[PDB]
RNA sequence: GUCUAAGUAUAAGCAAUUACAGCGAAACUGCGAAUGGCUCAUUAAAUCAGUUAUCGUUUAUUUGAUAGUACCUUACUAUGGAUAACCGUGGUAAUUCUAGAGCUAAUACAUGCAAAAUCCCGACUUCGGAAGGGAUGUAUUUAUUAGA
RNA sequence: AAAUUUCUGCCCUAUCAACUUUCGACGGCUGGGUAUUGGCCAGCCGUGGUGACAACGGGUAAGGGUUAGGGCUCGGAGAAGGAGCCUGAGAAACGGCUACUACAUCCAAGGAAGGGCAGGCGCGCAAAUUACCCAAUCCCGACACGGG
């Protein structure tokens, strides 16, 4: 209701087009899902 | 241009010669109408205008490595140099004192900062590219870059739905919020207003790495640090319980070792999936560590150590020797390094910005040949 | 990174621009570096 | 005088001690004409307040220079904040044992005076001036800021307060 | 950017209205301070009749007033306790008006001891309340910033006493 | 929150309650006079000065935070009709909690400096009537 | 690169063409207002010592002490810098310059010989050039000529002769009108000044008492109507 | 762009009978340029008009007044420095580009110690004029008191 | 001088009855800035506020005082384009600086400064001075003179 304080899911115009995605990333992604599987709780 | 130590010396070439420094006009009145001898030789800057006249915020330099962007208080402002060529390039002012920023181009042509009103600020060189103003109150800021978001940490707790605490995500090809990240800080007064209490109630520090993995690592005022995983959307780790409130978070160059930092001054090096800490260092005093991230000799691997007491200290990892310290004179805001080698830059609380360089490290920058000249030119004299 | 520049010339024997590829350097910053070698072997002699 | 004062601190500082070397910018800044008061309290109630343990290695100096400062009457403003207020405050902020020490340099021919004897009164001493009625009245100024900013503490120096105080009253209703 | 107008707002209709003028000088908006601690850190602006106001940021010293029984002291700042209005504030520790803040007590306690003399914090006239004798053997009181330190570069208030004094003792314990 | 006071009046003092006049043949109420509430906004607990325009209406809202709003109606001459046409106003005061508070009651209201977008204006008398609500109409 | 060298303890300078990049070479790598000895330069230098202040390259940029390129940098400059002279007021005009550091790629350089040595250069060391203009102020003339609290500054001045139009007539004297003199008129002023000022004074003591009896006397006939 | 008896003149500028004197290029200083008007998408009680109010505000210029503020442990004593213009050495291809070297002034920027001083009181009083009683500006901010 | 502010007065239209809360929409409390009052902006919560007496929307066709009369008087945005900054009492001058963009000038190729109205043509055939002075009135400045 007030001022900014509510997250209005509005699409920003000028905001829409500002970067494209760069995957600057050096693994293979089995490595690192396999890490999210057996971190501290495995 | 001095040395604070004796065996591995620093050489703070710029920066505040007092820490309490006369009235800048007093200090003209008493120059255009006094008699005085300085020396000429040794006192010079390298760049023009390296000062914000009260204060100043964060420095970035670029992934081109040829700006130098600083956010500074009095009139708030930043300041953008080319340091190719040792100057402004220019200078641009905003409505409030600037919490942080970051670039996200590899020249300056694209930045966005967290500005203490609530707000996100963009900014071209043809001008300002206009400000989201966020729901809550925030911290720090991290990026997305493989899929462009900006998240931001959040303080107090959520309104509606879940009572966690959040950090605040826009994606830079959709345009909207996403989803705040649910990030548990704990309890809060149920008799308060919708920006939180005083005592608790914050999301401190994201860390996140962009040629590895790239966890979204994130610390919260309880002193814990949890975890998100991109293309998952979740959460993936909660750890480290600690006393002081988590400053410190920086992936390490391998991917793999963290090294964080909570604010009673207690840093702690932990691996990914060991829980016991690989290194734990508790020094100085309680006054709280800001800043620490790693660096290398061209053979060896450190890191830095920045607290807010005049205290930056860098400390080996593999032996966890103290390399070296240094006391600033002045309490300062913001820590960088030069990714070539060799100068440390800090934004202070003081008029002029102060930077160091050290030999033993790495050389002289690649727009600053001759300093291992000047640093020759201090040999000579002593 | 002086005990490098200092093989690759005093005793592995090679030029000032192999000496910039290889340390990675652009031009006489290594001059200046053996100038700095230079003052501190003459200040231990003597 | 400043600029005696200030030639003088640097030969202070040409003496190298540890106990003088943390604080020597405290004593350029005390010094400073455009910022005493404020560096005053830089010193006092501040972060960098005085360790007690090189406190005796740096009480002399900064003493000496404090008296200069109070006595100068050059950047002084006229009616009660010109000077009044400086000596006031400064003796608001110093402590009792540097009291002491403090009128120990403040009375320079009345620091070892006597007023009564075995007998009732020492006319032999009374029959004689060693100082101008200029440095009187600052005297009695000094004691002045002493007792209002000391209140009951004054015990332990009495012997010498009372007696100089009432040589003073008793020179002025002789010459009276 | 940054003023003070009403061209961008609605009306009491709920109308709003383009009515697009310029912004101009007499409608000027100047950017806050944030006056934290630190040492003195004040600006000077001329302003309208270049009329000169300064902007404190950084700030150490105020002098706040024992005005109940007479005397007003510069004592140091010790750091913000509450804020009535932002939290957030409250977390980065600024100096507004009507702010509570800690301040020392070395020289309050020394002028105590020099009129009255009765020792303090360690006849019927030297009178003590008890919270304030406690806050005495604390050392450090509750004073409240009453200037505007951004509108006149300086931290001036008085000390907290009795009615306010528990109020907000209390609204520190909530 | 903040502790609400009387700006300038010494309270914590060991050995008063300041109430103005507005003046204009006007009496202060005991409520305004020792009435332990205090707000800056009302004219003889605070310190707004009243004068230029004094005026007078009917509430129609009274269920606001210290905001009535007064329906100020007027016979405007139309000359195409040659006749005097109704016009209702809506005007806007800040109510002191001194007053007894009527909802259709024909209450006094001053002009002091404006104290919000909205408000200029304070109540200085009440004057309880058994008015009924939007369907009368009476020229005041 | 030539070589403007000035001995100006003798008030003396001269431009020199200077050949031998190689007798040059030391002169490399230094920043300006740097020590450096005019001994590698040539046999009549011997002994002689020097500080470089500036100077310009190729392309006539000129040299800023204190920035620690070699090359030419595009710096911005306000008003209180030398190499700028600023167009209007509150002006900081952006303009590229010359770094500290002594090049190869130099026209000129410009020094000062801080110390001599014990040859004498023909036309640098050998011709003094006196100060055009003495001091004005008589507390500077007598501080030069260490005068007295009596001596007649006014007598003991220095004159200048010339020789006017009119087909040779008498040569003229000048004397440059010594501001920082007590005259008996500028005293008169200050007489005139606090005249003034007790005058004001005992004005508004008059116009006081005077006020104060007209009251007493309105308050006496206002009470006695009472 | 800007000169009057009333800013700073050693133009090695003119013109003459002793720091200076007249005329006076140059330079510093202060003032100026909130306008003269030009272009073009309009402004539908928001401007605008009457009508108030500032006990809610800033004001170079005008004239009117306008400042009691000593002493306050040195025991000793009508003050500073720059620099311009000026003289010279240059650079570059060079523009309001200017480097080095040497000068000098302020209404330019800067500091600033005689047992008196000045108030309010006055007992006694020959209008005598006074014993002797107390006291030492302004600008900023905060608190208190008075505001009869 | 500048700056807010009060009551009234707009033209037509319901093929315009819901609107505002969609940069708060209305309060009141607290802070920030402003020369000051002010949701003008930042924290706290309350509930609004307007409208069939015509809100809101549409349309563009953008008058007042001096009274026998007519006369006579007064009457938004930009300085190649966005963004930021600088003097002054007063400008957000369009006076300047800085970046970005876009032209575009000289060049010895390394560099360097810069962006106006008026006029004549506008088919190959056509039609009103390229006049002069600040003499008066008025305006600005160290100022009787200088400039308009």
């Amino acid at each position: 209701a007030s001022k900014g304080r509510k997250l209005r899911y509005t699409v920003h115009e000028k905001l829409q087009n500002f970067m494209a995605p760069e995957d600057r990333r050096s693994w293979e992604e089995h490595a690192i899902d396999r890490l999210f599987g057996t971190l501290f709780g495995q | 241009k001095l040395t604070n130590p004796g065996p591995v010396p620093v050489y703070t070439v710029a920066g505040p010669s007092t820490a309490r420094p006369l009235p800048d006009w007093l200090l003209r009145r008493r120059k255009r109408s006094a008699k005085y001898d300085p020396e000429n030789l040794n006192n010079f800057e390298l760049i023009q205008e390296f000062e914000f006249e009260e204060a100043s915020n964060c420095v970035r330099v670029s992934e081109d490595g040829n700006w130098i962007m600083s956010t500074g208080t009095y009139k708030p402002q930043f300041h953008v140099h080319n340091t190719r060529e040792l100057s402004l390039s220019f200078s641009r002012h905003t409505n409030s004192e600037n919490v942080t920023f970051l670039l996200l181009s590899q020249d300056y042509s694209k930045s966005v900062h967290l500005q203490c009103d609530r707000t996100l600020e963009f900014h071209t060189p043809m001008g300002c590219h206009y400000s989201i103003r966020i729901p809550r109150f925030g911290r720090d800021l991290a990026y997305l870059r493989q899929s462009c978001e900006v998240l931001v940490p959040a303080v107090g707790l959520s309104s509606d739905g879940s009572g966690y605490g959040e950090v605040f995500r826009l994606d830079l090809e959709r345009g909207q919020f996403l989803r705040p990240w649910q990030v548990d800080v704990g309890e809060d007064e149920p008799g308060s207003g919708l920006q939180g209490s005083i005592h608790a109630g914050a999301v401190n520090v994201a860390a996140v790495a962009e040629n590895t993995h790239g966890l979204c690592a994130f610390g919260t005022s309880i002193g814990t640090v949890e975890f998100y995983d991109p293309r998952s959307k979740s959460r993936v780790a909660v750890l480290g319980n600690q006393d002081g409130e988590i400053t410190a978070l920086d992936y390490s160059r391998d991917g793999l070792s963290l090294a964080l930092g909570t604010s009673t001054g207690q840093i702690r090096i932990f691996d990914l999936r060991n829980p016991r800490p690989l290194l734990k260092k508790d020094q100085g005093m309680g006054l709280p560590i800001k800043n620490l991230i790693h660096l290398t000799t061209p053979t060896e691997e450190r890191k830095l150590l920045s607290a807010d007491k005049r205290i930056i200290k860098i400390w080996d990892e593999q032996s966890g020797d103290l390399w070296t310290s240094v006391e600033p004179l002045v309490d300062l805001n913001f820590v960088t390094h030069v990714p070539d080698s060799g100068m440390i830059l800090t934004a202070n609380e003081g008029k002029q910005m102060h930077c160091f360089f050290i030999p033993n490290l790495g050389l002289a920058p690649r727009w600053c040949h001759f300093l291992d000249n000047l640093v020759h030119e201090m040999e000579s004299e002593k | 990174l002086q005990q490098a520049i200092l093989l690759a010339l005093g005793l592995q024997r090679k030029d000032i621009d192999t000496l910039a590829t290889e340390l990675n350097l652009p031009g006489s910053q290594v001059l200046a570096i053996f100038m700095k070698i230079m003052r501190k072997v003459t200040q231990h002699f003597g | 005088d400043i600029e005696l004062q200030k030639l003088a601190l640097k030969a202070i500082l040409t003496w190298k001690s540890e106990g003088i070397k943390p604080y020597q910018e405290h004593l350029e800044y005390l010094l400073d004409e455009a910022r005493f008061k404020n560096e005053l309290t830089v010193l006092f109630q501040g972060d960098n307040k005085i360790l007690p343990e090189h406190r005796s290695e740096v009480i002399p100096v900064l003493l000496h220079l404090l008296y200069g400062r109070a006595i100068s009457r050059k950047g002084a403003a006229s009616g009660r904040h010109g000077l009044h207020a400086t000596r006031l405050a400064i003796i608001r902020q110093l402590d009792v044992e540097d009291m002491g020490s403090f009128l120990d340099i403040g009375l320079g021919p009345l620091r070892a005076i006597r007023v009564v004897d075995e007998q009732g009164v020492r006319e032999s001493v009374f029959a004689h001036e060693p100082l101008p009625p200029r440095k009187q009245v600052g005297l009695l100024n000094m004691l002045e800021a002493v007792i209002n900013e000391l209140g009951t503490s004054v015990e332990p120096y009495m012997d010498a307060l009372v007696n100089s105080v009432l040589y003073c009253l008793v020179n002025a209703c002789r010459k009276l | 950017g940054i003023s003070r107008d009403s061209r961008h707002k609605r009306s009491h209709t709920g109308a709003k209205r383009a009515f697009y003028r310029k912004k101009r000088a007499f409608e000027l908006g100047r950017q806050p301070a944030n006056t934290r601690i630190g040492p003195k850190r004040i600006h000077i602006v001329r302003t309208r009749g270049g009329n000169h106001k300064y902007r404190a940021l950084r700030l150490d010293s105020g002098n706040f007033a024992w005005g109940s029984e007479g005397c007003t002291r510069k004592t140091r700042i010790i750091g913000v306790v509450y804020h009535p209005s932002n939290n957030e504030l409250v977390r980065t520790n600024t100096l507004t008006k009507s702010a509570v803040v800690q301040i020392d007590a070395a020289p309050f306690r020394q002028w105590y001891e020099a009129h009255y003399g009765q020792p303090l914090g360690r006849a019927a006239h030297g009178k003590v309340d008890p919270a304030l004798e406690k806050q005495f053997e604390a050392g450090r009181l509750y004073a409240i910033i009453s200037s505007r330190p951004g509108q006149s570069g300086r931290a001036d208030g008085y000390i907290l006493e009795g009615e306010e004094l528990a109020f907000y003792q209390r609204k520190l314990h909530k | 929150r903040a502790f609400l006071k009387q700006p300038h009046i010494f309270l914590n003092s060991k050995v008063r309650r300041w109430y103005k006049d507005v003046g204009l043949g006007f009496k202060t109420p005991k409520t305004a006079i020792e009435g332990h509430y205090i707000d800056k906004k009302c004219p003889f607990t605070g310190m707004v000065s009243i004068r230029g325009r004094i005026l007078t209406g009917r509430v129609v809202s009274t269920k606001m935070h210290r905001t009535i709003i007064i329906r100020r109606e007027y016979l405007h001459y139309i000359p195409k009709y040659n006749r005097y046409e109704k016009r209702h106003k809506n005007l806007a005061a800040h109510v002191s909690p001194a007053f007894r508070v009527e909802e259709g009651d024909m209450v006094v209201v001053g002009q002091c400096r404006p104290l919000s977008k909205t408000v200029r204006f304070n109540v200085l008398r009440v004057l309880p009537r058994t008015g009924k609500s939007v369907k009368k109409f009476q020229k005041f | 690169m030539k070589l403007n060298i000035s001995h100006p303890a003798n008030g003396s300078q001269k431009l020199i063409e200077v050949e031998d990049e190689r007798k040059l070479r030391h002169f490399y790598d230094k920043r300006m207002g740097a020590e450096v000895a005019g001994d590698p330069l040539g046999p009549e230098w011997k002994g002689y010592i020097l500080r470089i202040t500036g100077g310009n390259d190729k392309q006539g940029f000129p040299m800023k002490q204190g920035v620690i390129a070699p090359n030419r940098v595009r710096l911005l400059l306000s008003e209180g810098h030398s190499c700028y002279r600023p167009r209007r007021d509150g002006e900081r005009k952006r303009k590229s310059v010359r770094g500290c550091i002594v090049g190869p790629d130099l026209s000129v350089l410009a020094l000062s010989i801080v110390k001599q040595g014990e040859q004498d250069i023909p036309g640098l060391t050998d011709v003094v050039h006196p100060k055009r203009l003495g001091p004005k102020r008589a507390t500077k003339i007598r501080r030069f000529f260490s005068l007295s609290k009596d001596d007649d500054v006014r007598k003991y001045v220095i004159r200048r002769e010339v020789q006017p139009k009119g087909e040779g007539k008498k040569p003229y004297t000048k004397a440059p009108r010594i501001q920082r003199l007590v005259t008996p008129q500028r005293l008169q002023h200050k007489r005139h000044r606090i005249a003034l000022k007790r005058r004001q004074q005992e004005k508004v003591k008059e116009e006081a008492a005077e006020y104060a009896q007209i009251l007493a006397k309105r308050v006496a006939e206002a009470k006695a109507q009472k």
